[PDB]
């Protein structure tokens, strides 16, 4: 796992010694043959996993994760390379620092063969993170958007901590391996209840759950582009993540302690779809999507099935491209008409036409079209959860109409009907934002034509 | 560009900061009324008609033609609502009332006639088609060792 | 003597069916003189910003800021707990998820139910 | 539509709208050529029995039941001119409208192409550029004190003078551009 | 060997050369519709090859080309069926299009974008061949969904108008109100019978449980524009002509029918669901009739006809009739795409009028579309020997001869008379009567596009229907004694029909005028559905998007609990802690007291 590791960390040096007008370009093609290096982790087995060392080892669901981040540092490159122009070189050297930190601590991350050190990088993500948010933020709220995705994510974390070093206390180990292999049941005590909760609100929050996703909106409309990436693409996995990872532990428990949570996401993901339905932004339109979609995600952790699982990690993979194309496209609009307002841009499939494509591409994405992996996780979980329950089903066709609603909502109000008049600085689209789409969506209509490479270790 | 002064603000309760408000949204000092104030935070901003943005005038040199909407004049709270792609509230030619009883009235008669239909079907004065091997045993659900009851079919 | 149109929320009262629009008084005709006066003012401050050819950008909407300001950022500042408040947020956001959380157990006890006791016909029910 | 609105619409207007809505409806019920002429005529006739009403307020009420009954028989399915804000292609080629100043952004390889389309363009452009300047001062110092009451513009008055505000009515891309 | 796959496979691939060409050199010239056109012509001549080797032998073929993902024990592959209903509806449908392109070759000839145009349909040809050949579940709901975003991008297709754009969003809507049931088909169909495909399915279902089955009947009446999702299909008449006349006439609007008939199997099984199934489309037609009967919309009324026809299909289905319902299928295809074409001739020919009360004497001016729309009416009443009868006349004695729903055979009685009455509208007021148009007259008919694309359809609703009739198997048992006044029940009432609506046509002449009834206020307004459907429930929703979700939840009580409690309850408590005058008084006071307390309390 070092070969990969060992190029991210001599990312810094070489951008810290790289000329005032040449980083970006020796930043986004290291970064891009460290996402080809990369790509050879896909080469998963049915076997137990890849145990490189006794510190890092690989699985077929830590594997998508790891190409997705690796991948995603491109985009965000060329995504900041147009609002840091008239950055000094010492700022711009911090910002890419940053996300080359962001990057290392991802990685790191979803190796970590021991919890600790999981739990360690899991919280080492949130510092980059941070300095990001509420250092190059455009608008005065930044600062309590940072502030909100900071303690929210602590508060939920903080418990974890004491519950993980106590299974050490009583187990002996945290090494997933020798968790995995030496698991025991949890009696129905109130101390098991506790450490249940303990452990699965750590990862709650930050998917994020229904009733504690208000920091998400926030920490979205307040971050820079690549910060709005980073946070929609592969931050919100984490979650995911830590939740299939540690429930190892928690049954027979949570065929009982999953019900508020089931109960929470099912009826989140309704709120959620009903109020991007009316928003005045495209960014919080954009996140709320986001909320629901990982809504999902959390009821097909919780069903605790095979197909629950791989449906979970397709959905996490399509749903991450998904927004970072998004989120890519809401910024480019916003760029020239530097208000982020859904109504004030209108009619621009007559001016930008190509754009206006890459809107009608992403838009169907969203919409799980198939068969797309979007609509691939979608069945999935759909079908786990009938079988959980042959009433869900009702709930989940009520959100996948209001889904394709407010998703070609989004498609109508910005780009179908008369422009708007007194705009006059729509310049055409620049060679950098489309070659940015293109990459976005591509790796999508590729990997639906190999689903097996993100169905997880299930498939 | 925008100065504090000029954001929304909290409910007017006094006159002059009524007539302040009332000026600040740009519009008539009487034909301006405010939110009742209750626990929901409409606050100072001012409450239109709720008639939607489709039966505003179509002949009127509107600065946005497709939304029909004027620059400057204060935005209805439920803009988004009253696009000319959703819901409308233009008068109809028929009451509403009437058109609700009428389209209930037919759909509820006929439920009713189907229910009724079903109880009293329609047929042809036959009996029942009959088929040769006791009544298709093996070519429906085989199961061939059982040697079911024979049925013999009466020539007439 | 032809029946009469009777207007309702979401199939308002024509204009010429207003019978405020007849019973027309001096005051009516000064409120729409005002009224037109201050649309022609912000049509003309509109037009003006609106054909200068040194113009190169958006021309900013204070109207439409107010707006997105007092629908996003101004809920908060001016909420009150109120018992219609209070009872409204505790329906609902309580109330479907007891209702869902009941019927989706019931649902479950009846399956395990009938898991426990064996008539349930899982026939080719392999992949779960 | 060209013409700026007033505060108001007097008793003349109402009667004038009442009637060719309601001729309008007519010929939309009257589908045929002969039972239309024959019928408008005779709705012609009963409208002009009261032509000369004297007094204000018994006139008003007579144009008050005559809405009450346009109403009732209004034909819930009127003919609409296609081009019309309820026609079939109202805003058909709405999206093929593209703006003047788009051409700004045209690169000089497309530039080259229509050469004489674009000198003819810096032209206007730079008689726009002196005119607005004239026009600035003309509305200054023609609207009266307190803004403007009516949305109405002045014309040009003298004599190398252009109306102002004439470049967007002027530049409207087509009635079918595409 | 084995030439009966490598064509039915290659008809399909050659549809699809023209999306690979249209990144060339030849999308940016004039000669890209022609060249789609002749793709669909040869695809259409090469798989008649198919369905003659079935109707001389009855081959039957599915192919499992390339396998995707094994899912466990569940196994999904790129599988095509081939039966009698796939290779039978690729030729009609293939050669539909192919005149509908003719046809728009000449009707959207000042359309800027026309290479865009007839890709998209194109696109739209293919989703609905995948969608027909499908052997899977998961095919068949790529299809579904391909077929429904191309009706969208099509409905849409002048962005500028609000309207369309109003359209699309509303047929989207209703059919994924129809997906709810197909995904509830499909997650029920893999719990249970543990396959997608429809071999194990079958296999697996001797006796089919209600759920499935209502599903697909939802979904069905979803995208086929049953009465309780009716109005879609109206509303979508806002796209271009031949949109309408391609996909909501013909083709995609059939597709629910059709994946009712492609689980005939399993519906044989149930009797409620036939029940339900029988009473929706009796309800839908009648419905659509009755609104058909007032309409003044050419376009309107035609899409009517489409869908009472639709309802009587699903009519058939409920009595137990799938093939017959295909058969009906394959013969509306012909005689209402060609009724749509002569439409848009003349909306083209009358500078784009489309409202009947400005059309006149166009029985002379223009005669070719005058005959052609008389023949394609005559089909549609079910005229002996066309078309139209082969298939109709067949439903009418199976409803007649069934133990069904009483009620149902009175309303598709009332359904056939209501069809003649406005087929008889129709021609009384767009043919008969003196020219009411703008005096400008341009009518022109002279292009041979418009005229062998209209012809070739002539010949279809004229001798397709005795072809296919006399040259396929037999697949069901012939009603084949009658009562004498039964027989002839049909035609009885097609021309009473044609009598009593010629008789209330004609007093339009007279110099009288009368107000409108309450049921002609009904009737025009399409049942008062549309408008009370349309605003009384989005409004609650949206202003609970906004009241309850948005602001009152998410913006309030959210914000209250966790955060901004704990913001208040930290600052009080630091506010305490740091009111300190600085008196050390206080301060060894509290010493003393904590001192004397611990002394106490520990010990
Ligand atoms: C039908 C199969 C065709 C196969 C032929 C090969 C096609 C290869 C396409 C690969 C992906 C396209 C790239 C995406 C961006 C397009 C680039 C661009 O800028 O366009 C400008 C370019 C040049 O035009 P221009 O005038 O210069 O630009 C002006 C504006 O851009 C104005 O632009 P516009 O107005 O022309 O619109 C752009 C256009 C193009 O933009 C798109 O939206 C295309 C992407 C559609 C997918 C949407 C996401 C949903 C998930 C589907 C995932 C499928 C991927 C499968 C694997 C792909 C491998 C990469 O949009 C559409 O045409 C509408 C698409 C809606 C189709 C819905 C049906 C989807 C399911 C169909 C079945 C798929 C599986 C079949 C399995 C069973 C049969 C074997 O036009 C094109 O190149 C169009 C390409 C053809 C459209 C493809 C649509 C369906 C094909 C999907 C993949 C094929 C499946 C494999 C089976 C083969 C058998
Ligand atoms: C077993 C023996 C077999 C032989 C049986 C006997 C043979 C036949 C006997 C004849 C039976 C009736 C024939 C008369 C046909 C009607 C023609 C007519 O008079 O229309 C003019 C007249 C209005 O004309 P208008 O408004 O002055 O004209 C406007 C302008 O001229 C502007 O006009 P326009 O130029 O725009 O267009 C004119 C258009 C517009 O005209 C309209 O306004 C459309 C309304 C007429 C359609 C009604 C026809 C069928 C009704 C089916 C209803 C099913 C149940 C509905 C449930 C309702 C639930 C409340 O009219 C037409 O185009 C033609 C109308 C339809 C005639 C062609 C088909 C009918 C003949 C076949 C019918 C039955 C025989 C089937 C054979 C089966 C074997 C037994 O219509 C009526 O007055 C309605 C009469 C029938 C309505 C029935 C529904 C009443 C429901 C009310 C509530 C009842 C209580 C429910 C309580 C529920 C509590 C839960
Ligand atoms: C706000 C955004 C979402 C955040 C997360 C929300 C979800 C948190 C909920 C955590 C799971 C449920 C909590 C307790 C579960 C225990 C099981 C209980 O529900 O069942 C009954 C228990 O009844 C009562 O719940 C007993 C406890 C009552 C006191 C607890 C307070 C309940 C309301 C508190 C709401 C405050 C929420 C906010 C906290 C900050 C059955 O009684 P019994 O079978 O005999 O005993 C079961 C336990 N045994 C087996 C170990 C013995
Ligand atoms: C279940 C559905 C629940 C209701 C869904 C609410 C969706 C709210 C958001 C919709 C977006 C707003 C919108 O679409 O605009 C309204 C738009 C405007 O109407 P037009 O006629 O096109 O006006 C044009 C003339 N000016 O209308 C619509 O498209 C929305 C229509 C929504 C219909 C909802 C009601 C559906 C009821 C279904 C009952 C059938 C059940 C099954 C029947 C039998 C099946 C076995
Ligand atoms: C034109 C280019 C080719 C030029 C001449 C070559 C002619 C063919 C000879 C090539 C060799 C044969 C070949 O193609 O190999 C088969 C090869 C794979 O080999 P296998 O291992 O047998 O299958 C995988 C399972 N083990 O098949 C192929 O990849 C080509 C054909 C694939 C079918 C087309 C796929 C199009 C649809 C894209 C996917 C859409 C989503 C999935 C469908 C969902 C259905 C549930
Ligand atoms: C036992 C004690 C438990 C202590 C729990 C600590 C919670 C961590 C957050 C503490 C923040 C409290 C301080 C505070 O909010 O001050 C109010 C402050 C005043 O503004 P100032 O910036 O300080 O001054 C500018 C004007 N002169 O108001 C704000 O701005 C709040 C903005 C930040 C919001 C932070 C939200 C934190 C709460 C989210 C969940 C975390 C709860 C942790 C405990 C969970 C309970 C088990
Ligand atoms: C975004 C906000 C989220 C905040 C976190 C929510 C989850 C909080 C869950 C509790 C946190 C601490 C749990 C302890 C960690 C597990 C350790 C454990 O299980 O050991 C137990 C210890 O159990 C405890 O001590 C638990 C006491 C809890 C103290 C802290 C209370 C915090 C608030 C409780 C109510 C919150 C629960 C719902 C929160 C919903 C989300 C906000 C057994 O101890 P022994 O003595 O060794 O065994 C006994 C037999 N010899």
């Amino acid at each position: 796992m070092l070969k990969i590791i060992i190029p991210t960390t001599m990312l810094l040096p070489m951008t810290w010694m790289s000329k005032h007008n040449m980083i970006w370009i020796n930043a986004t093609v290291h970064s891009l043959l460290i996402s080809l290096i990369s790509l050879s982790l896909l080469n998963q087995l049915g076997e137990n996993s890849l145990n490189f060392s006794l510190t890092f080892f690989s699985d077929s669901l830590s594997a998508p994760l790891l190409v997705l981040t690796t991948w995603l540092l491109p985009l965000m490159l060329m995504a900041s390379q147009s609002h840091l122009s008239k950055e000094t070189t010492t700022r711009k050297k911090l910002y890419i620092t940053m996300l080359i930190l962001l990057q290392l601590f991802l990685i790191m991350t979803f190796t970590a063969t021991e919890l600790i050190l999981f739990y360690i990088l899991f919280e080492a993500t949130l510092v980059p993170t941070l300095i990001i948010i509420t250092r190059w933020g455009n608008q005065t709220e930044r600062l309590n958007a940072g502030l909100y995705f900071l303690f929210y994510t602590l508060a939920g974390s903080l418990p974890l901590l004491v519950a993980l070093v106590y299974i050490q206390n009583t187990t002996g180990s945290l090494n997933f391996l020798i968790i995995h292999y030496w698991s025991h049941p949890l009696s129905n005590s109130w101390s098991n209840i506790f450490m249940w909760l303990a452990c699965i609100m750590a990862f709650m929050v930050k998917m994020p759950l229904y009733g504690l996703h208000l920091w998400l909106p926030k920490a979205h409309v307040e971050a820079p582009i690549a910060g709005s990436m980073v946070l929609a693409a592969v931050l919100l996995k984490l979650g995911g993540y830590g939740m299939m990872r540690i429930t190892t532990i928690l049954n027979p428990l949570t065929n009982y302690m999953a019900y508020p949570f089931l109960m929470l996401s099912m009826w989140g993901m309704i709120m959620t779809s009903s109020i991007c339905l009316r928003q005045t932004d495209l960014k919080s339109l954009i996140a709320y999507s986001s909320v629901s979609h990982m809504a999902l995600v959390i009821v097909a952790i919780m069903i605790q099935t095979p197909w629950s699982f791989m449906g979970a990690t397709a959905l996490m993979i399509a749903h991450g491209l998904t927004s970072s194309m998004l989120f890519c496209l809401a910024n480019t609009n916003y760029e020239r008409v530097h208000s982020r307002t859904m109504i004030l841009a209108r009619g621009l499939q007559t001016l930008l036409p190509l754009m206006a494509t890459w809107w009608l591409v992403a838009s169907l994405t969203n919409l799980a079209l198939p068969p797309s992996i979007n609509l691939i996780g979608e069945l999935f979980i759909i079908t786990a959860s009938f079988s959980w329950s042959n009433i869900t089903i009702i709930l989940m066709g009520m959100n996948m109409m209001i889904t394709a609603l407010y998703s070609l909502y989004m498609l109508i109000t910005t780009q179908r009907g008369k422009y708007t008049h007194h705009i006059n600085n729509i310049k055409p689209s620049f060679t950098r934002e489309n070659a940015l789409m293109a990459l976005h969506i591509l790796p999508l209509l590729l990997l639906t034509l190999n689903p097996k490479m993100i169905l997880g270790p299930l498939y | 560009h925008v100065t504090k002064d000029m954001f929304p603000g909290p409910y007017p309760k006094t006159p002059e900061e009524r007539a302040a408000a009332a000026k600040k949204y740009n519009m008539r000092v009487e034909d301006y009324e405010p939110y009742p104030d209750d626990g929901m935070g409409y606050g100072d901003y001012p409450k239109l008609p709720d008639r939607s943005q489709q039966e505003r005038d179509p002949w009127y040199d509107w600065d946005h033609p497709d939304l029909r909407l004027n620059w400057g004049e204060p935005i209805h709270w439920d803009l988004d609502m009253y696009i000319r792609n959703r819901v409308d509230t233009s008068p109809t030619p028929v009451s509403w009332n009437t058109m609700c009883k009428h389209l209930f009235g037919f759909v509820a008669f006929m439920l009713f006639m189907f229910w009724v239909g079903e109880i009293y079907p329609s047929y042809q004065p036959v009996g029942p088609k009959q088929y040769p091997y006791n009544d298709l045993y093996l070519e429906r659900g085989g199961d061939p060792t059982k040697e079911p009851e024979p049925v013999v079919h009466y020539e007439i | 003597s032809f029946p009469k149109y009777k207007p309702s929320r979401l199939a308002t009262l024509p204009a010429t069916l207003d019978p405020a629009e007849y019973d027309i008084s001096p005051e009516t005709r000064k409120a729409q003189a005002e009224r037109l006066a201050i649309r022609s003012r912000l049509k003309r401050e509109y037009l003006l910003q609106y054909n200068d050819p040194n113009r190169l950008g958006v021309i900013e909407d204070p109207a439409l800021i107010r707006w997105t300001y007092a629908r996003s950022a101004n809920i908060y500042p001016n909420f009150r707990p109120t018992p219609k408040t209070s009872l409204l947020g505790a329906l609902f956001g309580i109330g479907p998820l007891f209702f869902w959380y009941y019927v989706f157990k019931t649902d479950r006890d009846k399956k395990e139910k009938l898991i426990q006791e064996g008539k349930l016909d899982q026939t080719f029910n392999i992949s779960y | 539509a060209f013409s700026a609105p007033a505060a108001y619409l007097t008793h003349q207007q109402k009667v004038l709208r009442l009637y060719k809505r309601a001729l309008r409806h007519l010929e939309s019920w009257c589908v045929h050529r002969d039972k239309y002429r024959y019928f408008a005529c005779l709705m012609r006739a009963r409208f002009d029995e009261h032509k000369n009403e004297k007094d204000m307020v018994k006139a008003t009420q007579l144009l008050r039941q005559a809405e009450e009954e346009f109403w009732y028989g209004q034909h819930p399915q009127p003919y609409i001119f296609p081009e019309s804000p309820g026609g079939t292609s109202y805003e058909r080629y709405e999206c093929y409208k593209v703006p003047e100043w788009c051409l700004d952004d045209w690169h000089p390889s497309e530039k080259a192409m229509y050469p004489d389309y674009f000198a003819k363009r810096e032209q206007w452009k730079r008689l726009r550029r002196e005119s607005w300047e004239r026009e600035v001062k003309q509305l200054q110092e023609e609207t009266p004190p307190g803004g403007p009451r009516t949305e109405a513009l002045p014309p040009a008055r003298k004599e190398g003078d252009l109306p102002p505000l004439w470049w967007h009515i002027v530049t409207r891309p087509r009635e079918r551009p595409m | 060997m084995n030439p009966f796959a490598s064509l039915t496979l290659t008809t399909l691939t050659i549809l699809t050369i023209p999306i690979m060409m249209s990144n060339s050199n030849i999308y940016k010239t004039n000669l890209y519709p022609n060249y789609v056109k002749t793709t669909v012509s040869y695809a259409f001549t090469l798989s008649l090859v198919p369905l003659l080797m079935f109707m001389h032998t009855g081959q039957e073929m599915i192919i499992s080309n390339w396998h995707w993902m094994t899912l466990q024990t569940v196994e999904l592959s790129l599988s095509f069926k081939m039966d009698y209903f796939s290779v039978m509806f690729i030729p009609v449908a293939l050669f539909v299009t192919w005149s509908i392109m003719e046809f728009s070759m000449w009707y959207m000839h000042s359309d800027p974008f026309i290479n865009r145009f007839f890709k998209y349909l194109l696109l739209f040809l293919i989703t609905m061949m995948i969608l027909v050949t499908a052997n899977n579940l998961f095919q068949l709901f790529i299809g579904w969904e391909g077929v429904g975003i191309m009706s969208f991008l099509l409905i849409g297709w002048w962005h500028g108008r609000t309207d369309a754009n109003t359209a699309a969003l509303q047929a989207i809507l209703y059919n994924r109100i129809g997906d709810i049931g197909f995904v509830l088909s499909m997650a029920w169909f893999l719990t249970h019978s543990n396959a997608w495909d429809l071999q194990q399915i079958f296999m697996l279902n001797n006796e089919c449980p209600n759920m499935p089955l209502i599903g697909l009947l939802l979904a069905a009446a979803g995208k086929s524009a049953q009465f309780g999702l009716h109005p879609w299909l109206p509303s979508a008449m806002e796209g271009p002509t031949p949109v309408s006349a391609l996909l909501h006439s013909s083709t995609m609007v059939v597709a629910g029918v059709f994946l009712l008939i492609r689980f005939y199997p399993l519906m044989e099984t149930n009797k409620l669901v036939q029940t339900m199934t029988l009473c929706l489309g009796a309800i839908t037609t009648l419905f659509t009739a009755l609104c058909a009967i007032t309409q003044n919309d050419i376009k309107k009324i035609v899409a009517f006809s489409t869908s009472s026809q639709l309802g009587l299909m699903m009519v058939t289905i409920g009595i137990n009739q799938p093939h017959l319902a295909f058969l009906h299928i394959c013969m509306h295809a012909f005689f209402k795409a060609m009724l749509f074409m002569c439409s848009g001739s003349i909306i083209h020919s009358l500078n784009d009028e489309q409202d009947i009360r400005k059309m006149g004497g166009l029985y002379k001016a223009m005669p070719f579309t005058t005959t052609a729309l008389i023949i394609g009416s005559l089909a549609l009443t079910g005229m002996p020997y066309l078309t139209g009868f082969y298939s109709k006349d067949l439903i009418i004695e199976a409803v007649n001869m069934s133990y069904t729903n009483a009620w149902a055979l009175l309303m598709t009685l009332i359904a056939t008379s209501l069809t003649a009455a406005y087929s008889t509208r129709i021609i009384f007021f767009a043919f008969l009567g003196k020219p009411r148009f703008p005096p400008l007259v341009l009518i022109n008919e002279n292009n041979p596009l418009l005229i062998n694309s209209i012809k070739r359809l002539l010949i279809g609703s004229i001798f397709a229907g005795f072809i296919i009739s006399n040259n396929i198997p037999p697949m069901t048992v012939p009603n084949t004694t009658m009562p004498l006044y039964m027989k002839m029940t049909a035609l009885i009432v097609t021309i009473m029909g044609f009598m009593l609506a010629l008789e209330l046509n004609n007093t339009t002449y007279y110099l009288k005028f009368k107000y409108p009834s309450q049921t002609y206020k009904f009737s025009n307004m399409l049942g008062y559905y549309p408008s009370i459907m349309h605003r009384l429930p989005t409004y609650h929703n949206l202003s609970m998007s906004q009241k309850s979700a948005s602001s009152l939840l998410d913006l309030i009580w959210l914000e209250t609990i966790l955060p901004k409690t704990t913001s208040f309850i930290q600052m009080k408590m630091s506010i305490m802690v740091s009111n300190q005058k600085g008196l050390i008084k206080l301060y060894f006071l509290s010493f003393l007291i904590t001192i004397m307390i611990s002394m106490t309390l520990f010990n």
